[PDB]
């Protein structure tokens, strides 16, 4: 017990961005400053210069893995390999939270690029994203609050099949405390979608694929 | 790669 609290804890504490801030500025509600929206050459030029005048991203998970209980007291070539090969697919599963069908937050919230100005680039640029908004539309649909995502992204994290650990056996445990505390909340936070978890595993799987896939095409740059 | 990028947010509080 107390596993997902201070496991939601962590997550709230150590990222920035969460689906209730992003769901709040994707409202265009509490704000009459929008972000800004790139939607073609032009502004895209627009918001590249002042880029110029993600590490962040993975610290954020790196903060928040050694935040989860029992991740911190593995050795530390353990944590390592977790992170190496799990920071991927924990990014693209957050990565749904500031997604809608046309388009996605950039820039902590302060930019919103359009999903049709990204399939319109030439090739190979028009599909490095456009698989990841087909994961999210679907994704976006089980309606995961911050509270389930949480225990997702740990789940990704903390799992005994990685190659290369060497503990596998306290890994596997913590995994299975992992799993059976998301388990029991998914059913407390949606009951009425009782095949949520079998659905939660299958995606899981599917972000493997997803990465697998990023870095095929992002060696073809 | 980003083994390197993880391993210096691992030692961040020291």
């Amino acid at each position: 017990k107390s596993l997902a609290k201070r496991i939601y804890e962590a997550y709230l504490k150590n990222f920035n961005m969460n689906k209730v801030k992003a769901r709040v500025i994707l409202s265009g509600k509490a704000s009459n400053n929008p972000p800004f929206v790139i939607h073609d050459m032009e502004t895209l030029c627009m918001a590249e210069k002042t880029l110029v005048a993600s590490v962040e991203t993975v610290t954020e998970l790196t903060e928040f893995a050694k935040a989860i209980p029992g991740f911190a007291n593995l050795d530390l070539n353990d944590q390592v390999t977790l992170l190496k090969y799990g920071v991927y697919e924990a990014i693209f599963a957050m990565l749904s939270s500031v997604m809608n069908k046309d388009g996605m937050l950039v820039a902590y919230g302060n930019g919103f690029i359009t999903r049709e100005f990204l399939k319109s680039l030439r090739k190979p640029f028009c599909d490095i994203m456009e698989p990841k908004f087909d994961f999210a539309m679907k994704f976006n649909a089980l309606e995961l609050d911050d509270s389930d995502i949480s225990l997702f992204v740990a789940a990704i994290i903390c799992c005994g099949d990685r190659p290369g650990l060497l503990n596998v056996g306290h890994i596997e445990k913590m995994q299975e405390g992992i799993v059976h505390v998301l388990r029991l909340h998914l059913q407390s936070n949606h009951p009425d979608d009782i095949f949520l978890f079998p659905k939660l595993l299958q995606k899981m799987a599917d972000l493997r694929q997803l990465v697998t896939e990023h870095a095929q095409l992002v060696q073809i740059i | 790669g980003l083994e390197a990028i993880i391993r210096k947010a691992l030692m961040g509080k020291y």
